[PDB]
């Protein structure tokens, strides 16, 4: 179990393999935070997060 | 929805229902953004004019954050067969867009690679309607979800009397008492990966509703994400 296939490679949404090494991004209306993990809501009601 | 438990506050924001004329749900529908819904192809034939309503988890009762919503342009995939059900699958776009709020909130479009290795791979996903509470039941007046495990492939085929393409997978139980059922069609599929909800399938038909030895048959959304994404394009 290695990139991707571990852990989703620590991405908090989608985990591609690039060059032998992981490349996390996020669903539209989510920003890729600094860390280049965590997927960081841009505005109010984002996609796939229940309401309260 | 035959077993599971009521979506409760909150819980099932993406559930759209398909209304007729009669303001009577027929079937379901998953709210993708402001402006689309996704459904079934099979649904466009069971009502002459149809809207679509969110934010309602109680046909009985005014809860407050429902919306009824007419439908500006239906995108129904050029492939659909009523045959088969291949290609079960079509896009709404609304006259008016949806306002989000408590009870109404789009689910996520996931990448097809990663939904397809990852997300279909979880030991469940999650479907929700206001679809019959028994094979012979009357359609529930509460908005209902269930947890179902996805179904191996081979075993699948090994069970239908009816193809399964490509463009389908199976979901749901063995012998069990849960399933999807008549009325949910066209309804929400979603695998939650870390408290995020993505849209995975469509509710599509199954050979009644939680009998032995059949599972419920879903479209398989990843097969179809380049295609909903030129749809909500125009
Ligand atoms: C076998 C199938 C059918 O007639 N097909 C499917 C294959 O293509 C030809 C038409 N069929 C016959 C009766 C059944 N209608 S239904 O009970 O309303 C569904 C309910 C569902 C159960 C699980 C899911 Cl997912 S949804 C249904 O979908
Ligand atoms: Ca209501
Ligand atoms: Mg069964």
């Amino acid at each position: 179990r290695k990139l991707c296939s571990l852990d989703n490679g620590d991405c908090d949404q989608f985990c591609h393999e690039e060059q032998n090494s992981v490349v996390c991004s996020c669903a539209r209306g989510y920003t890729l935070a600094d860390n280049g993990k965590a997927c960081i809501p841009t505005g109010p009601y984002p996609c796939g997060k229940q309401t309260l | 929805i035959v077993g599971g438990q009521e979506c409760k506050d909150g819980e099932c924001p993406w559930q759209a229902l398909l209304i007729n004329e009669e303001n009577e749900g027929f079937c379901g529908g998953t709210i993708l953004s402001e402006f689309y819904i996704l459904t079934a192809a099979h649904c466009l034939y069971q009502a002459k004019r149809f809207k679509v309503r969110v934010g309602d988890r109680n046909t009985e009762q005014e809860e407050g954050g429902e919306a009824v919503h007419e439908v500006e342009v239906v995108i129904k995939h050029n492939r659909f067969t009523k045959e088969t059900y291949d290609f079960d699958i079509a896009v709404l776009r609304l006259k008016t867009p949806i306002t989000f709020r408590m009870n109404v909130a789009p689910a996520c479009l996931p990448e097809r690679d990663w939904a397809e290795s990852t997300l279909m791979t979880q030991k469940t996903g999650i479907v929700s309607g206001f679809g019959r509470t028994h094979e012979k039941g009357r359609q529930s007046t509460r908005l209902k979800m269930l947890e179902v495990p996805y179904v191996d492939r081979n075993s699948c085929k090994l069970s239908s009397s009816f193809i399964i393409t490509q463009n389908m997978f199976c979901a749901g139980y063995d012998t069990k008492q849960e399933d999807a059922c008549q009325g949910d069609s066209g309804g929400p599929h979603v695998t939650r990966f870390k408290d995020t909800y993505f849209v995975t399938g469509i509710v599509s038909w199954g050979e009644g509703c939680a009998r032995k030895g059949k599972y419920g048959i879903y479209t398989k959304v990843t097969a179809f994400l380049k295609w909903i994404d030129r749809s909500m394009k125009t």
